[PDB]
RNA sequence: CCCGUCUUGAAACACGGACCAAGGAGUCUGACAUGUGUGCGAGUCAACGGGCGAGUAAACCCGUAAGGCGUAAGGAAGCUGAUUGGUGGGAUCCCCCUGAGGGGUGCACCGCCGACCGACCUUGAUCUUCUGAGAAGGGUUCGAGUGUGAGCAUACCUGUCG
RNA sequence: GCAAAUCGUUCGUCUGACUUGGGUAUAGGGGCGAAAGACUAAUCGAACCGUCUAGUAGCUGGUUCCCUCCGAAGUUUCCCUCAGGAUAGCUGGAGCUCGCGUGCGAGUUCUAUCGGGUAAAGCCAAUGAUUAGAGGCCUCGGGGCCUCGACCUAUUCUCAAACUUUAAAUAGGUAGGACGGCGCGGCUGCUUUGUUGAGCCGCGCCACGGAAUCAAGAGCUCCAAGUGGGCCAUUUUUGGUAAGCAGAACUGGCGAUGCGGGAUGAACCGGAAGCCGGGUUACGGUGCCAAACUGCGCGCUAACCUAGAUCCCA
RNA sequence: AUGACUCUCUUAAGGUAGCCAAAUGCCUCGUCAUCUAAUUAGUGACGCGCAUGAAUGGAUUAACGAGAUUCCCACUGUCCC
RNA sequence: AGCUCAACGAGAACAGAAAUCUCGUGUGGAACAGAAGGGUAAAAGCUCGUUUGAUUCUGAUUUCCAGUACGAAUACGAACCGUGAAAGCGUGGCCUAACGAUCCUUUAGACCUUCGGAAUUCGAAGCUAGAGGUGUCAGAAAAGUUACCACAGGGAUAACUGGCUUGUGGCAGCCAAGCGUUCAUAGCGACGUUGCUUUUUGAUCCUUCGAUGUCGGCUCUUCCUAUCAUUGUGAAGCAGAAUUCACCAAGUGUUGGAUUGUUCACCCACCAAUAGGGAACGUGAGCUGGGUUUAGACCGUCGUGAGACAGGUUAGUUUUACC
RNA sequence: GGAUGCGAUCAUACCAGCACUAACGCACCGGAUCCCAUCAGAACUCCGAAGUUAAGCGUGCUUGGGCGAGAGUAGUACUAGGAUGGGUGACCCCCUGGGAAGUCCUCGUGUUGCAUCCCU
C-alpha cells in the first residue's frame, strides 16, 4: 500500500539542495503601502 | 503521449497510402510542356509565342489593390474607345472579355 | 485535506501549558519586530487567528514583512531532495523573539577591538573561538584516600526500599 | 433559514457606489429558449436517426440547492446576486425568533 | 574497497575540442592551444575555450550593440568569438577595430566604410598575442525562441514560460486554465 | 547443476527448446521538439513554374509588390500598439601596488527594482464634428510583450504522436 | 483401430405414425425440427467461401556484433484507476557558468539558543478504574438502646493506546561576518505631536577571514531512458493463538553481486571485484575427509535414552 | 395428552377434495409395523408438509416398457479359491 | 455594555429529593447547534442595546501538494459600512469537516463588443460574476443470465498434495482441594499450570492454471507405536476366577456379513484379539465408476424472465508404454 | 519607611485563621435637586464632607495548606551504539555513552518601573 523505504536514500543522491540565496529578495507579497512609498522614495532619490 | 510537446494533429487515420501523389514525373512534365510550347510556336509562326495581348488589371481586395497584373481580355468599352471592332480583335491576337466592367 | 484536517494531531502541540491559561501578558504585544530579525514560532492555543500550520510550530525563521498585527516569517521546509523557503504570515501572539544570534553582535565588537589593539603593535593574531582542548599537567596535593570496593549481593535489596 | 425582507448592502452601480437599502427576493432559473445556439445545435443533432446523442444525467446525489438572493437596490433599481449556503428550508421575511 | 563515488572519477563533460570539421577552425585551435600554453595569459585561455563551443554558444553580436559597448574605447580592439551582424537601427558607425570569426556582408561593408578594420583571430595574435588592449564581448546567449520554452511549466503558478502550440488565436489554449471564467487561470 | 524467460525468488516437480542449414523482428513517412554540424543573417528559403542542360529524371540560372517562416504585441471583439535601464554580483583588459590589496573596464548570465505597449481599472487641465482628441497623473491586476533584433534553410541522432 | 464411430455377442421393431430409390421444394439470424439447441456435405447456441484485414489487444512469446564508461526503480499525486497510463523522484547524455583552496559547500561534531509529550514515572495531583482496614461516628437510611451500610477525616493494595502534574535517551529547527560594522549626509506620496520612525540611497572609514573536521570543487539548464508487483534482517511496532501470515516506522541488505566462512542456502558473518607475482589478514579454523597442533595449561562431564559438539539455524 | 369450542391480529383469497419423509421433508438413517441372524435399502402406515395439492392438472388405473427400485424361487466360477 | 456558570452549604407560608426567594463558598467541576480534541471567566458563557464585515474589487500566502486545481483558512491593500465615548473589533458561525471542472442552460452587470455591402429595430452571438452536478465526489449516459458457451492471460488468485502455524482436534505431564467405607496419590485429579502430535478442521496463499487425472472401494507391499491379542514381568481396595494400572516389547496376528457410493457409522456372528495410523488425505497408462462434477430430463423452493439451488432424482465414451 | 494612580513580572504574589498600623492618602460613609440608573439610589450615576478606622487596602504571625528552590530518590527507571554475548524461552549481564520522576527531608513566602504625596 505505502512505504517510505528507500525514499531518504533517493533524496540524498542529489540533495539535500538548499535554494540559492541572493542579496536582494523579492518584494512580492509585502505590504503594498510600504512598497508603494518605497518606489516613490527611490523616484525622487538624488 | 508524454513530455512537453505540441499536441499532435496528424491527419493519417484514413487509407491515405492509397492517395499518395508522387512527383517522379516532374522532370518529364517539364519536358512534355516544353515540347508542346515548341510545337505550338511553329504552328502559329510568325505570330508571337507569348499569345494574345492581355489587359492591365488591378489586384483584388485591399491586400493586392496596389499592384497590377495581366487580365483575361480587353473590355468591350475599351475596344470601342480604341476603335477596334470586337469581332476583329480576337483574330489579330487581342483577348476579349465581354464580362469586365469599367468603374 | 486528503485524510487530515488543518489541526489534526495537535492535541498536545496546540494546548496551553499547565496553569498558564487565560489572559495573555501584554509584554507579548509590546515586542518590536524588524525585517531580518530571527523569531521562534510557538503557537498560542487561545488565539485562533493568524495561527501557523502545526509544521511551523517549534521552528525558527527570519522576518521578511511586518503588518499591523502579523509578521511575515521565512521558514525552511524539506520536501524530498530540496529545501523550500516557505513564507508565511503569523500573528505576533504566536512568535517569540529568538536568542539564536544573541552572541554574534557582542562577539564581533570584541573581535574588532582585539584586532585593532594587535594592529597597532604589529602582532598578527586570530580571534577565532576554539573548542575545549586537552588540559595541561598539574599536581594534586595528597589527601585521605577512601577505598571503594564491590558490595556483597543481597536479594532483599533488589527492590526500591527493599523487600 | 430565515432571511429579512430588506437588507442594507453595498451597491456597485456608479450612481451609488455605497451602502443602500435592498429588497430581498429568491432567484429562480428562467425558461430555456428554443433559439439559444446550444438548443439549436442539440435539436439538429437529435434529428433523424441515431437515438439519444447526448448524455442524460441519472445519478443525482444532492438533496439541496444553493439558494441565490436577488437584491434590488432601491436607489438605482439595479440587481445583485448573493448566494447562500445549502439549506433544505428557506423563507424570506419570516417571523423572527422570540417575536 | 574504497569509499568513493564512481571510483573517484569525474562525471562532468566539457568540450576539449571543437565538434566542427572546419579546417580553418582547427588551425585557429592549434594556434591558440600554443598561445595559451606558452603564455599563461587568461585572455588566450578564454579564447581557446570559446572556439570549442557549439553554434548556440557563439551567438551573433549586432553592430549597434557593438558600437554601444565600444563607445569611449576607440583604442581598444573588440574581440568576439562569433559572428558580427549588421543593424539597420544604427545610423552613425565610428571607426573601430573588430576581430571576429565571421562578418556578415553588410556588417563588413559598413565597418570598412567608416575607416574601421575587420580582423581574424590569426591577425589578432600578431597585434595582441596576450590580448593587450582588447574588449572581449559575447552576444546574447538566451535571446532565442527555444529558451522561452524553458523553465517552469506554463501551467504552474508564477510561470511566464511560452507553451508549445501549433497556432495562435482564441481557439488555441485560451480556455480552461487560462482565465477565471473557465475553471481557473493558472 | 541447463540455457532462454516471467519473477521478491529458477538447477527446479514453472514454461520454450530432439538436431542442422537458410530465412527471421524499432522500419519508412508526416508533424513537432531539444541537441549538434553547415550556409547565410534582419533576413532566409529556386519549393509551383520558367530558362536550360551531361543529346540531358542530374547539374546550372531565374522571386520582377509571389509565397512560407521570421521582423510586434495585447484584446472575445470594436481597436490600440512599445520614451528607447537603474542596480548587486561577474569574464577579460588597463593603471598603481606587489596584500585574500586598491582604482578604471563591466560582455554573457543570474538576482532585485523602475519605465514603455496592450487587456482591465483609473484619471482629464485644454479642445472637439457629442464622442472623440489628451496637459498632468496613475494600478498588490493581467500578457506566450518592449527597453538596439536572431532568425531561416539544411543534415542526422534521440523523444512524443498518427 | 479394419474404421476421424468400426467389430463381436446381446438387444428394439417388423402391414405400419412402416422401409427405401429417383425426381422436386425450403438457404444462413435463414431453412428445417414428433423439440435433442437437433440437423443444414466429418463444420451448427448461427454453416461454408472470398473480401473489409497486416481487424484491435492495458495480455503471452520472441526481439540478431564486441569492448569501454555511467547506472536505477517497485515510491508521490491523478486516472471506471488496482496486470495499465501520466506525473514527480531515482538515471544517462549534452553541455554551459565559474573555481584551484582565499572554497560559503557538508546524511559530522562543537558552541549558543528554541520546539516536543514517546520511554519511564505519577495516582500518597485532575479525569477514569480499583483493594482493604482505621478514626470520627455529626447527620441520613437500614434492620434488630443496639446495630450494618451510607457519610466525613487521615491512610492503604493495584492500574490506563484513545488519562496526566512531571519527564528522558535518540531525533528536529535556527545562528556562528566581507550579503559585516560604524560615521556623516540625502530621498519618501508611508509613519510620528515631532527630519519621530521605517526602508532605501550616496560618500568616507574599519573589517587576519572571525568554532572543529573535510571539501576526487561549486552552480545552472536542456533532452530523454528505465521504474512505479518488491523481498530479507537488527530494533520500534499494529492485527492475529500463531504462521516461511498481513500491515506500518528508521537504517542496512538482497533484487542488479561475484568472492572467503556458516556441510548445503538470494538476505547470516567477513568482504565487495581490471589481468598477474610476492607478502599479510578478515570471518572461520588447525584428529581424518581438508590447508593449519592429536601444541602448551586448569577444571567439569561418563550418558545400560543414538552423551555432547558453535550467531541466523533447523 | 389432545383441542371440537371461544378470543384476537389479518389477506384479493387464507391450500378445499385428495396425496405424502414421494423422482417433492431441511431436520433425517423421522416414528410405528413388516421383510432379515443383522437393513442409512424395500413395502404398508402416521403427518403443523424446511418447501404437497387440483388441465402450472390432483388422486387412481387394466394392458404395455432394451425405463428406476425391493424381495422370493430357479440358476449358476460373481464369490469361497 | 453589564453580569457569572455547574455544584454544594445554611435559611423562607402552602413547598416535599426536586417550583420560587436570600446569603455564603465556588479555576469552570457549566455553557459555547453537531463528533472528538483543543480553547474561553469584568469571556468566546448568560442577559440586554444598536445592527448586517454572511458587503464590493483584485492580488499574495497557508493547508492539500506534482509544490497543479478545488474546498477551507490566514495576512494585507483599495472602497463602502456596522458597533462603541474611544482604542479597537467585524470579509460569516471560538478553532480543527460540512462540498464540485469542460460543454450546455439560466441570471446579474457594463448609454460595452459582433452579426463581416451600408444602416435602424427585434433576435442571436461575446466579455465579467454567480446559479442548475456530477456522493465512483479531478466529474462516461447503462440490467440480467449462461450447466450451450468462446478468447487473451493469470499460479499477481480460489477449488488437491506438500510447506509454515496448531487456535481447534487428538495424546501426555506437574501441583493436590476432594473422591475412594477408613485412607490426597491401588485407581482417580477439581481449581490452575507445562507440553507433545500433524492420522481433524481451520489460518495462510510459498510451489503448480502452454493441466501433478478430483470421492470411495478392490488389489498389493512396506513403515510407525500413542500395545487390541500373543511372549516375559512390576502394582492393586490382586483369596481364587475375572478385571484394572504400569514396564520391556511392533516378532506374529487383527476376520465373515446386513444397510449406505460413501469416509464415518450401526447391528448380527465368529475369534486369542477383532488396536490405532503413515507412505503425494499410498495406490485410475492397476481396475472399478456407485458418488461428485459438462451437455438430456423430472420435482420442490426461488426468480417477471432467461435461469439459480455446499436440495432430491434418473440416463450419461475412463485414451497411450515399444523409451 | 510607606501610601496612592498607572504598571511590569503573573501564587516566593494564592487560600485560611489570628494580630497590628504615626502622617498624608485610600476607604467606608451622608444625600437623591440635576445627568444617569434599576423591582430595588443595593449596584451604577450625580452632589456632598457629619461620622469612623469596624471592614476594605497595608503589614506581621502560623512546627497551616498550596506555591517556589534545594537535597535526596539515583547513576535507580528508561535509553543511543556494540557483541558468532548468556539463556529453551521470557528476559538479562557486560562494553562505548546519555540519564529521569512521586514519597521523605531542609529552606524560602515576592521583586520591581514611572508619577504624585506623606514621614519632613
Ligand atoms: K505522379
Ligand atoms: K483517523
Ligand atoms: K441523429
Ligand atoms: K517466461
Ligand atoms: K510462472
Ligand atoms: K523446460
Ligand atoms: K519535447
Ligand atoms: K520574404
Ligand atoms: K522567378
Ligand atoms: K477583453
Ligand atoms: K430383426
Ligand atoms: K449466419
Ligand atoms: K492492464
Ligand atoms: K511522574
Ligand atoms: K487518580
Ligand atoms: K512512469
Ligand atoms: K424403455
Ligand atoms: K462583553
Ligand atoms: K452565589
Ligand atoms: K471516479
Ligand atoms: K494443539
Ligand atoms: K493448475
Ligand atoms: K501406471
Ligand atoms: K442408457
Ligand atoms: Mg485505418
Ligand atoms: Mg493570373
Ligand atoms: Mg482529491
Ligand atoms: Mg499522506
Ligand atoms: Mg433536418
Ligand atoms: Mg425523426
Ligand atoms: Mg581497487
Ligand atoms: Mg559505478
Ligand atoms: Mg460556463
Ligand atoms: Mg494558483
Ligand atoms: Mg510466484
Ligand atoms: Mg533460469
Ligand atoms: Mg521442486
Ligand atoms: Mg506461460
Ligand atoms: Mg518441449
Ligand atoms: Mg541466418
Ligand atoms: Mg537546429
Ligand atoms: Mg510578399
Ligand atoms: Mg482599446
Ligand atoms: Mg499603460
Ligand atoms: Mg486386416
Ligand atoms: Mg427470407
Ligand atoms: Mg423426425
Ligand atoms: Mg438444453
Ligand atoms: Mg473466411
Ligand atoms: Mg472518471
Ligand atoms: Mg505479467
Ligand atoms: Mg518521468
Ligand atoms: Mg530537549
Ligand atoms: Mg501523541
Ligand atoms: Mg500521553
Ligand atoms: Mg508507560
Ligand atoms: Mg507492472
Ligand atoms: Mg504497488
Ligand atoms: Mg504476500
Ligand atoms: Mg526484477
Ligand atoms: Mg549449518
Ligand atoms: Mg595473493
Ligand atoms: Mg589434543
Ligand atoms: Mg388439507
Ligand atoms: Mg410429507
Ligand atoms: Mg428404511
Ligand atoms: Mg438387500
Ligand atoms: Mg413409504
Ligand atoms: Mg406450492
Ligand atoms: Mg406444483
Ligand atoms: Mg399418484
Ligand atoms: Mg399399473
Ligand atoms: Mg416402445
Ligand atoms: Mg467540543
Ligand atoms: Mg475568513
Ligand atoms: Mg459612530
Ligand atoms: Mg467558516
Ligand atoms: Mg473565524
Ligand atoms: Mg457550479
Ligand atoms: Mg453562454
Ligand atoms: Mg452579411
Ligand atoms: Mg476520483
Ligand atoms: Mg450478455
Ligand atoms: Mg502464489
Ligand atoms: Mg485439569
Ligand atoms: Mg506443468
Ligand atoms: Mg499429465
Ligand atoms: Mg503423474
Ligand atoms: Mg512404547
Ligand atoms: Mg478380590
Ligand atoms: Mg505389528
Ligand atoms: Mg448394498
Ligand atoms: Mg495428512
Ligand atoms: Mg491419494
Ligand atoms: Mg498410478
Ligand atoms: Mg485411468
Ligand atoms: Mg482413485
Ligand atoms: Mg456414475
Ligand atoms: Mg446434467
Ligand atoms: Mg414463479
Ligand atoms: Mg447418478
Ligand atoms: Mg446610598
Ligand atoms: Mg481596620
Ligand atoms: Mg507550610
Ligand atoms: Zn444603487
Amino acid at each position: 500500500n505505502h512505504t517510505a523505504h528507500n525514499q531518504s536514500y533517493k533524496a540524498h543522491r542529489n540533495g539535500i539542495k538548499k535554494p540559492k540565496s541572493h542579496r536582494h529578495s523579492s518584494t512580492k507579497g509585502m505590504d503594498p503601502k510600504f512598497l508603494r512609498n518605497q518606489r516613490y522614495a527611490r523616484k525622487h532619490n538624488k | 503521449m508524454k513530455h512537453n510537446n505540441v499536441i499532435p494533429n496528424g491527419h493519417f487515420k484514413k487509407h491515405w497510402q492509397n492517395y499518395v501523389r508522387t512527383w517522379f514525373n516532374q522532370p518529364a512534365r517539364k519536358t512534355r510542356r516544353r515540347a508542346a510550347r515548341q510545337k505550338k510556336a511553329a504552328t502559329i509562326f510568325p505570330r508571337p509565342t507569348a499569345g494574345s495581348l492581355r489587359p492591365i488589371v488591378h489586384g483584388q481586395t485591399l491586400k493586392y489593390n496596389m499592384k497590377v497584373r495581366a487580365g483575361r481580355g480587353f473590355s468591350l468599352e475599351e475596344l470601342k474607345a480604341a476603335g477596334i471592332p470586337k469581332k476583329l480583335a480576337p483574330t489579330i491576337g487581342i483577348a476579349v472579355d465581354h464580362r469586365r466592367r469599367n468603374r | 485535506p486528503a485524510g487530515h484536517g488543518l489541526r489534526s494531531r495537535t492535541r498536545d502541540s496546540f494546548s496551553r501549558a499547565f496553569r498558564k491559561k487565560g489572559t495573555i501578558a501584554l509584554s507579548t504585544y509590546l515586542r518590536i519586530f524588524k525585517i531580518g530579525d530571527y523569531v521562534d514560532i510557538k503557537v498560542n492555543g487561545a488565539i485562533h487567528k493568524g495561527m501557523p500550520h502545526k509544521f511551523y510550530h517549534g521552528r525558527t525563521g527570519r522576518v521578511w514583512n511586518v503588518t499591523k498585527r502579523a509578521v511575515g516569517v521565512e521558514v525552511n521546509k524539506q520536501v524530498r531532495n530540496k529545501i523550500l523557503r516557505k513564507r508565511i504570515h503569523v500573528r505576533i501572539e504566536h512568535v517569540q523573539q529568538s536568542r539564536c544570534t544573541e552572541e554574534v553582535r557582542e562577539r564581533i565588537k570584541k573581535n574588532d577591538q582585539l584586532k585593532a589593539d594587535a594592529k597597532a603593535r604589529g602582532e598578527v593574531i586570530s580571534t577565532k573561538r576554539q573548542p575545549l582542548g586537552p588540559k595541561p599537567g598539574f599536581m594534586v596535593e595528597g589527601a585521605t584516600l577512601e577505598t571503594v570496593t564491590p558490595i556483597p549481593y543481597d536479594v532483599v535489596n533488589d527492590l526500591k526500599g527493599g523487600y | 433559514v430565515n432571511v429579512p425582507k430588506t437588507k442594507k448592502t453595498y451597491c456597485k452601480s456608479k450612481e451609488c457606489k455605497k451602502h443602500t437599502l435592498h429588497k430581498v427576493t429568491q432567484y429562480k432559473k428562467g425558461k430555456d429558449s428554443l433559439a439559444a445556439q446550444g438548443k439549436r445545435r442539440y435539436d439538429r443533432k437529435q434529428s433523424g436517426y441515431g437515438g439519444q446523442t447526448k448524455p442524460v444525467f441519472h445519478k443525482k446525489a444532492k438533496t439541496t440547492k444553493k439558494i441565490v438572493l436577488r437584491l434590488q437596490c432601491q436607489g438605482c433599481k439595479h440587481v445583485s446576486q448573493h448566494p447562500i449556503k445549502r439549506c433544505k428550508h428557506f423563507e424570506i421575511g419570516g417571523d423572527k425568533k422570540g417575536k | 574497497g574504497i569509499d568513493l563515488v564512481a571510483g573517484g572519477k569525474s562525471k562532468k563533460t566539457k568540450r576539449t575540442a571543437p565538434k566542427s570539421d572546419d579546417v580553418y577552425l582547427k588551425l585557429l585551435v592549434k594556434l591558440y592551444r600554443f598561445l595559451a600554453r606558452r603564455t599563461g595569459s587568461k585572455f588566450n585561455a578564454v579564447i581557446l575555450k570559446r572556439l570549442f563551443m557549439s553554434k548556440i554558444n557563439k551567438p551573433p553580436l549586432s553592430l549597434s550593440r557593438l558600437i554601444t559597448y565600444a563607445t569611449g574605447k576607440g583604442d581598444n580592439i573588440v574581440v568576439l568569438v562569433g559572428t558580427v551582424t549588421d543593424d539597420v537601427r544604427a545610423y552613425e558607425v565610428p571607426k573601430i577595430k573588430v576581430c571576429a570569426l565571421k562578418f556578415t556582408e553588410t556588417a563588413r561593408a559598413r565597418i570598412e566604410k567608416a575607416g574601421g578594420e575587420c580582423l581574424t583571430f590569426d591577425q589578432l595574435a600578431l597585434r595582441a598575442p596576450l590580448g593587450q588592449n582588447t574588449l572581449l564581448l559575447r552576444g546574447p546567449k538566451n535571446s532565442r525562441e527555444a529558451v522561452k520554452h524553458f523553465g517552469p511549466a506554463p501551467g504552474v503558478p508564477h510561470s511566464h514560460t511560452k507553451p508549445y502550440v501549433r497556432a495562435k488565436g482564441r481557439k488555441f489554449e485560451r480556455a480552461r486554465g487560462k482565465r477565471n471564467s473557465r475553471g481557473y487561470k493558472a
